[PDB]
């Protein structure tokens, strides 16, 4: 009854949405044909799929999501893949001539042409929702569509729907390895717009998952398919309360309430534990203390920032499976006496705990192992200002010589907001310092 | 709500069936072990004699 | 005759009341169908207190079920006693409170209070002589502390000359499970002290200590903590529904517990608790119950009673027993521990006797205690409130929905003045 | 720390041993006294799904007192995308939760359509005369007859029944007129058999009804036909069943739809356990 | 995409661990938490007024005359220490409520005149 509408824009959103929407079909037992198997005569009482899957008079279940891009290179593989019959013929929206890692093409010239077609499809998807929790967004900072088309999509979404929640899963640029050359220009501009047009921005980058798949799953040569599944496992643990039952459930407003202290600070960090291979789970004991001790180590962080430099503000623990509320309190009490983990003075009680009874379901033939209990931590930390520091160091070091500016001026975007978007996060960097001051 | 109550009742029945199987398996194991030990001892007696 | 209307809101209050209606369905011999399957005729002599008669000899509870989210309504209707609750009593919302008091008290808890007020006023005039009200909710959440304190104010405007009783789940520093709970706990206490006659503070860390130490359990889940509370909820009105040697209803307790209109914060306790190993060996006698009631390891509130002075003490006994040993033991504990009681009130102990013990027990005793040491419970919230309000953290979720900051200002002023009243008589 | 489990003598094991011994003792006492839910369900299923023998006809005319099975034939309908396929049999259905909580059957009991072909104790109906004392009689078109089901029980006889619609009385899912089972004897248990084709219906009124043929079953006091809703699913202790109601369905040419067609099935002479199908 | 995304038609979903978690968090019942000495519920329903005034203090087990305890002090058979665990207090309230409720009024159509004016008995006729 409580329903979510997911938006996937860019090439990152579609490829994450290929592996994320595989898990929902494989968790509720929904076949790629769109129908549940007929061997369920004994089974019943299941209507938890209505958050994402809409029924039909023929028994067909179709997802409640929109896939947006400006090229047909990535969506035509979905349209000719295994899940061609499952998605709607119109919920996969294609453009022409992409955006070529340029913010002005994504926002002012090409991203203006198809914004009216997408806004009709969101409204056509919003009338069926008898109750809608909010929106979930998957995109990339370093792209043209993922940063250009997103920047005006959040502006049009807030006008139509007033105070509805907007939560993001963004692909932050990694500190050392990356792909695009002009990624500081696109990363600066799209997050200048979305400070006031968003509510919570979970981030994850690409280097820190390369580190995870090496020393935990013993995969020497991963691809994006190996990385997309781990991001797809975080989304399920976040949303598992709306689907399945539990001792303590969290709505999309509950953990939004307990993670933002001020309106300008809405940047958590995403972590997941336990992650392990199939063979090594067969011997190691997985206690409730050992899966929450792994989340606090800096080596298991999925964003390349060390939390020892900063101080935590608020945390959210989301448990699954055979979790007793007794062991949650004892494992948290150990962390409260740790000196290595530091907290700010004005949040004496920083932990929010949610429990769901469904153990984590793992795709067949996958690299990650089948486990009974797992935890996902959405931790807010001051040490993300280190991530903004290295990128704004990169920006003015390239903006000084006016490199690549004519790709932005000659498309329709004025040069006047190159300075303003840098001046916006100059004051945002002043805000992260004042929050961390102890009273 | 109605089908959830139905599931709860079926789960109770499954719990009773699981308990019955768990009490039968130990008896089967004890009988098999005792028979194997007795047969081994008798074979040893005959060959020695 | 004298009818008790039960109210419960939130996720915690819905599940305590679910376990509470389980024990007095056992106590009155009510099957999960709704009929009567018992033997003694004392069980039907006073059965209109908690159950309303229907056609075909069906007894249904006089309880109201309120929440803003259907997540726990599906669980309570799918419990062992899910069929016994009338579906018209279920008042459910659409969206959750989100652990915010402004959601539950001003915006989302404002349209739903009119539907509940229709339901309680339909059941209030169904009773012959309405005894009062009873409530069970949680201060650390959005729905319980939000609308539950809004409903408390509304009924007190309608029926002023009654008795109002609550069972509040106060927060705890170590088993704190919500970030923003100092805000929602402080705002409810400021509303509780004006419109409540008896308040029983129940804390979750005080219930884990009973299961670890007294009962010797390994996995004490919520089904045991909700049930130890449910033993106290039935043992307080046990003389209203059953005959005895010395009856004491809900109003006679408040007469002897509350000397001043703002001194009504209690500490509950339950007497016969022992492990499974120590079951067959310990003899249930009157001295053994009185040795357990007064210990600091036995309170249901997370405050040590030896750091303050017991203002006035109540003890409600049950079961066939003597009367001299009750008067001697309640005098011996008063005579030896003379330093743990105030000297401006003589005879701090109130005695009450019933005749029917709870089923499966030989005798029982419930402890109701007004004490000064409950000031320590409100200090751990107030020192966290000031440490959070000085930096204005998590405040735009409150101001941005129709709340001025002066509702936070007087929440400091009334709560710090209430604990200052406790300091004078210590 | 670390945890090991039941057998190992470490930590707090004594209270766990006491608790598991208490639980095992309680389970053995309950299963020896016989209050076990699986035992009660086993007894109920043994009573319900018992095999039964049907009647065998010689001249093709349905006799009074014979044991027949009511079967809706299969038609390639285009009304809904999902609906039951194949011939369906009319089977009674007791209430599921009340059937689990209480052993005795609760009158009234609803009916349903199940994909069943072998006659069992749940779907054998005996055609009876309201005049009684009928021997060597042929059931005829347009004449009153009653249907009685023992239902796998040797104790009681139950009859089909229905009444006029009321704001408190309705079917479970389709909200139309309902059909149930009662032990009372009244005029609301009488049904009539009529020809499907409307032109020759009055010509064939008063003729001996053939066996294993498509006929319409019409109630007397309300004049509604027995109908099977294929597209509306009922969850049941025995799976998924089609719904059954009392309603007359007409197409654009005022001809009875394949929902209202019913067929009375006798037993195979070569194998009495199997039917004519 | 075509290599990795395969149908997996092997009936993957699991539906029992949730219910095992439900029962694990629901926990132990009354009989394993608080019930003492394995006592049946039918015995202890009794009242002081009925045991002392109505039943005249009838306890067949206890001797009429007390004797000295011996190893302990004092007199051994104590009436207040040993109460009666007989079948509980009963009278006609249950039967009256059963007759008032479970009677279904089998005469469905019954006028007030016929229900109020039957043929009177000749014995009560004067
Ligand atoms: N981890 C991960 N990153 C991805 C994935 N797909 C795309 N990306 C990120 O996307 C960035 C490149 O931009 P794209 O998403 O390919 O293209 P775009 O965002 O649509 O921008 P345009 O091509 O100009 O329209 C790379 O740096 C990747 O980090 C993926 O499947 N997994
Ligand atoms: N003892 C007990 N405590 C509970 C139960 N359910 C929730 N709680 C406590 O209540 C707190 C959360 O309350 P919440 O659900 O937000 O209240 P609500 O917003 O009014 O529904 C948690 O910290 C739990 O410790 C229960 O069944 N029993
Ligand atoms: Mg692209």
């Amino acid at each position: 009854m409580r329903e979510c509408i997911s938006i996937h824009v860019g090439q990152a959103g579609v490829q994450i949405g290929n592996a994320c929407w595989e898990l929902y079909c494989l968790e509720h037992g929904i076949q790629p044909d769109g129908q549940m198997p007929s061997d369920k005569t004994i089974g019943g009482g299941d209507d938890s799929f209505n958050t994402f899957f809409s029924e039909t008079g023929a028994g067909k279940h179709v997802p409640r999501a929109v896939f947006v891009d400006l090229e047909p290179t990535v969506i035509d593989e979905v349209r000719t893949g295994t899940y061609r019959q499952l998605f709607h013929p119109e919920q996969l929206i294609t453009g022409k001539e992409d955006a070529a890692n340029n913010y002005a093409r994504g926002h002012y010239t090409i991203g203006k042409e198809i914004i009216d077609l997408v806004l009709d499809r969101i409204r056509k998807l919003a009338d069926q929702c008898t109750g809608l929790q909010g929106f979930l967004v998957f995109h990339s900072f370093g792209g043209g569509t993922g940063s250009g088309f997103t920047s005006l999509l959040m502006e049009r979404l807030s006008v139509d729907y007033g105070k509805k929640s907007k939560l993001e899963f963004s692909i932050y640029p990694a500190p050392q390895v990356s792909t695009a050359v002009v990624e500081p220009y696109n990363s600066i501009l799209t997050t200048h717009t979305t400070l006031e047009h968003s509510d919570c921005a979970f981030m994850v980058d690409n280097e820190a998952i390369y580190d995870i798949c090496r020393r935990n799953l013993d995969i020497e040569r991963p691809t994006y398919t190996n990385l997309n599944r781990l991001i797809g496992q975080i989304v399920s643990s976040i949303t598992a309360s709306l689907r399945f039952d539990g001792a303590l459930n969290v709505d999309l407003t509950e953990f939004q309430t307990n993670l933002v202290p001020y309106p300008r600070i809405h940047f958590p960090l995403a972590t997941y534990a336990p992650v392990i291979s199939a063979e090594k789970a067969y011997h190691e004991q997985l206690s409730v203390a050992e899966i929450t001790n792994a989340c606090f180590e800096p080596a298991n962080q999925m964003v390349k920032c060390d939390p020892r430099h900063g101080k935590y503000m608020a945390c959210c623990l989301l448990y699954r499976g055979d979790v007793v509320p007794k062991d949650v309190n004892a494992a948290i009490a150990t962390i409260k006496t740790k000196r290595t983990i530091q907290f700010v003075d004005w949040c004496p009680t920083g932990f929010k705990v949610g429990i769901n009874y469904q153990p984590p379901t793992v795709v067949p033939g996958g690299d990650l192992a089948k486990v009974q209990r797992a935890v996902c931590m959405l931790s807010n930390t001051t040490a993300i200002a280190e991530a903004w520091a290295r990128l704004d160091h990169k920006f003015d070091l390239m903006y000084a010589k006016r490199a690549f500016v004519h790709w932005y001026v000659g498309e329709g975007m004025e040069e006047g907001e190159f300075s303003e978007a840098r001046e916006d996060m100059a004051a945002l960097e002043k805000d992260y310092e004042e929050v961390g001051v102890d009273s | 709500v109605q089908r959830k109550q139905f599931l709860r009742l079926l789960q109770n029945e499954q719990f009773e069936l699981d308990m019955e199987e768990a009490i039968q398996k130990a008896e089967e194991n004890k009988r098999l072990k005792e028979l194997q030990l007795k047969q081994e001892e008798k074979l040893a007696m005959e060959l020695a004699k | 005759m004298r009818e008790i209307v039960h109210l419960q809101a939130g996720q915690c209050g819905n599940q305590i009341g679910a376990k509470f209606w389980e024990v007095i369905s056992d106590e009155h011999g009510i099957d999960p169908t709704g009929t009567y399957h018992g033997d003694s005729d004392l069980q039907l002599e006073r059965i209109n207190v908690y159950y309303n008669e229907a056609t075909g000899g069906k007894y249904v509870p006089r309880a109201v079920l309120v929440d803003l989210e259907p997540g726990t309504m599906d669980s309570v209707r799918s419990g062992p006693f899910g069929q016994i609750f009338r579906p018209d009593n279920f008042v459910f919302g659409q969206s959750g409170a989100g652990n915010n008091w402004a959601k539950g008290h001003y915006t989302e808890g404002a349209e739903l209070v009119d539907s509940v007020l229709d339901v309680v006023r339909k059941e209030a005039e169904s009773c012959d002589c309405l005894q009062g009200f009873q409530l069970t909710h949680s201060l650390g959440g959005g729905t319980g502390s939000g609308m539950g304190t809004l409903l408390i104010s509304k009924i007190r405007e309608e029926y002023p000359d009654r008795i109002m009783n609550t069972f509040s789940v106060v927060p705890s520093p170590k088993v704190s499970d919500t970030v923003v709970e100092p805000y929602n706990a402080t705002l409810s206490v400021h509303q509780l002290v004006e419109n409540t006659d008896e308040t029983y503070c129940i804390d979750n860390e005080a219930l884990y200590d009973i299961c670890f130490r007294t009962l010797k359990l390994t996995t004490p889940t919520y089904g045991d903590l909700n049930h130890l509370v449910s033993a106290t909820m039935s043992g307080v009105t046990t003389c209203l529904r059953f005959p005895g040697q010395l009856n004491a209803d809900l109003r006679k307790l408040a007469v002897n517990m509350v000397p001043f209109p703002r001194l009504h914060f209690f500490m509950p306790g339950f007497a016969p608790l022992t492990s499974r190993g120590s079951q067959q060996y310990r003899a249930l006698t009157v001295p053994e119950l009185t040795q357990q009631m007064f210990d600091a390891k036995n309170m249901m509130a997370a405050c040590d009673p030896r750091h303050g002075r017991y203002l006035t003490v109540a003890a409600v006994f049950r079961g066939r027993m003597s009367m001299k040993e009750v008067d001697e033991q309640m005098l011996n504990v008063q005579n030896k521990n003379s330093s743990y009681f105030v000297e401006w009130i003589p005879n701090n102990v109130k005695t009450a006797v019933c005749d029917i013990p709870p089923r499966g027990l030989k005798m029982s005793a419930t402890f109701i205690g007004n004490s000064t040491a409950i000031q320590e419970l409100f200090k751990r919230i107030s020192e966290q409130f000031t440490a959070m309000f000085r930096r204005k953290a998590f405040l735009h979720w409150y101001t941005g929905e129709g709340m001025d900051e002066m509702e936070f200002t007087e929440a400091e002023s009334n709560m710090n003045d209430l604990v200052s009243e406790y300091q004078q008589y210590q | 720390q670390n945890v090991y489990g039941p057998g190992v003598r470490i930590g707090n094991w004594n209270e766990d041993v006491y608790l598991e011994e208490e639980l095992m003792k309680d389970f053995l006492e309950k299963r020896d006294k016989g209050k076990l839910l699986i035992q009660r369900s086993r007894r109920l299923k043994q009573n319900l799904l018992r095999p039964m023998q049907l009647s065998v006809t010689e001249d093709g005319y349905i006799h009074y007192g014979d044991k027949v099975m009511l079967v809706n034939p299969d038609d390639p309908d285009t009304e809904a995308d999902v609906f039951l396929r194949g011939d369906l049999s009319l089977c009674m259905t007791p209430d599921e939760i009340q059937s689990h909580l209480k052993d005795e059957l609760e009158v009234p009991c609803g009916l349903s359509a199940v994909q069943a072909k072998t006659p069992i104790g749940r779907n054998t109906f005996i055609i009876l005369s309201v005049h009684r004392d009928a021997t060597g009689q042929v059931l005829r078109y347009g004449q009153d007859f009653c249907l009685g089901i023992t239902g796998g029980f040797d104790n009681k006889m139950l009859y089909l029944s229905s009444d006029h619609r009321t704001l408190l009385k309705s079917s479970k899912r389709s909200w139309l007129q309902e059909v149930y089972l009662t032990d009372e004897v009244s005029h609301v248990n009488c049904w009539q058999a009529a020809f499907p084709d409307p032109q020759l219906r009055l010509e064939y009124e008063g003729f001996p009804v053939p066996a294993n043929a498509k006929i319409l079953i019409n109630h007397c006091h309300t004049n509604r036909g027995l109908a099977a809703h294929r597209h509306l699913f009922l969850s049941t202790y025995f799976g998924k069943e089609a719904e059954v109601v009392a309603h007359t369905y007409l197409d654009s040419h005022r001809v009875e739809k394949p929902r209202n067609h019913w067929m009375l099935v006798t037993g195979n002479p070569r194998d009495a356990s199997s039917s004519m199908l | 995409y075509r290599k990795e995304y395969i149908p997996f038609p092997d009936h993957r979903p699991d539906q029992i661990s949730r219910w095992y978690g439900k029962r694990k968090v629901e926990g132990l019942p009354y009989k394993h938490l608080i019930t003492h000495h394995q006592e049946p519920p039918h015995r202890y329903l009794i009242s002081t007024y009925d045991d002392h005034y109505n039943r005249h203090g009838y306890n067949p087990g206890l001797p009429p005359l007390r004797t000295w305890n011996g190893q302990k002090l004092l007199w051994l058979p104590e009436k207040s220490d040993f109460p009666l665990l007989a079948p509980p207090t009963n009278y006609g309230l249950y039967e009256q409520l059963k007759q008032r409720q479970l009677t279904p009024k089998a005469g469905l159509k019954q006028s007030t005149y016929t229900s109020s004016y039957p043929r009177p008995p000749l014995c009560a006729m004067s």
